[PDB]
RNA sequence: AAGGU
């Protein structure tokens, strides 16, 4: 098959790229929950009202 | 004489919303008179008010343009790594409008409309920057119809409060480091079978 | 309930 040719073509060409699974993300704001909230998952801080969108 | 005319979409369309059609996101939202249809198979997933611009807070004009330009880029950095574990991320747009309906809007366009809908059911369980991410599918297709005409050449007049979308685009640096990583990440999972 | 066809 030219599928798995195609593929390592690919790859020796992307020799000096890091793929997107392995970058270090520096300063990575997710999972960050407020100080409090440890306990409290992200469906149940929505429906609280704490947390509202712009609009509303 | 070669296609019938149609309205449906746009602004002389007087049930249908053109700009939730268009643009994903309307000023009236949930008490507009006419139809935002939700789709419920889509590419486009959207994320609303989750780019907090630091130049809209109290301590955020403090903040050199360099200093401007590296912290968008962390962010997009974190928004297109993120977002590239639910699957090919085709577009990342981030709306920089100050309007409450468009404010902070980060747009994903997955290749895969299986891939919008698992992020989605992921999205909305998890927290960023202390608060608690929307998610919900958008059916804005094409961004070229969605974005501000005037705002891609020089500025546009109606300011922050444009009911199109004011793309905030990145580096192109970091905008082509990010495609070549997600082909290299695609191509290592494609050599195992 | 508009600027966008
Ligand atoms: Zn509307
Ligand atoms: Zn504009």
């Amino acid at each position: 098959e030219r599928s798995v040719r195609s593929i390592e073509q690919e790859l020796e060409q992307l020799r000096d790229v890091t793929p997107i699974n392995q970058w270090k993300r520096k300063r990575s704001l997710w999972d960050i929950k407020p100080p409090g909230y440890e306990l409290v998952t992200a469906d149940q801080a929505k429906m609280s009202g704490v947390f509202p969108l712009p609009g509303a | 004489a070669s296609h019938l005319a149609s309205i449906y979409g746009t602004e002389q369309d007087k049930v249908n919303c053109s700009f939730y059609y268009k643009i994903g996101a309307c000023r009236h939202g949930e008490r507009c008179s006419r139809k935002h249809v939700k789709p419920n198979f889509s590419q486009t997933i959207l994320c609303p008010n989750m780019y907090k611009n630091p130049i809209h807070e109290p301590n955020g004009k403090k903040f050199t343009q360099r200093e401007l330009a590296e912290q968008f880029d962390a962010f997009y950095e974190d928004m297109f790594c993120e977002f590239s574990k639910y699957g090919e991320v085709e577009q990342l747009v981030v709306c920089d409008n100050v309007g409450d309906h468009l404010v902070g809007n980060v747009y994903v366009r997955f290749k895969y409309e299986e891939s919008a809908q698992n992020a989605i059911d992921d999205l909305n369980s998890r927290w960023y920057s202390q608060r608690p991410v929307y998610a919900e599918l958008s059916p804005v297709t094409d961004f070229r119809e969605a974005c501000c005409r005037q705002h891609e050449t020089s500025e546009c007049q109606r300011g922050g409060l444009c009911n199109f979308m004011h793309a905030k685009k990145p580096s192109p640096q970091l905008l082509r480091d990010l495609v070549l990583a997600q082909r290299k990440y695609l191509a290592l999972n494609a050599a195992e079978e």
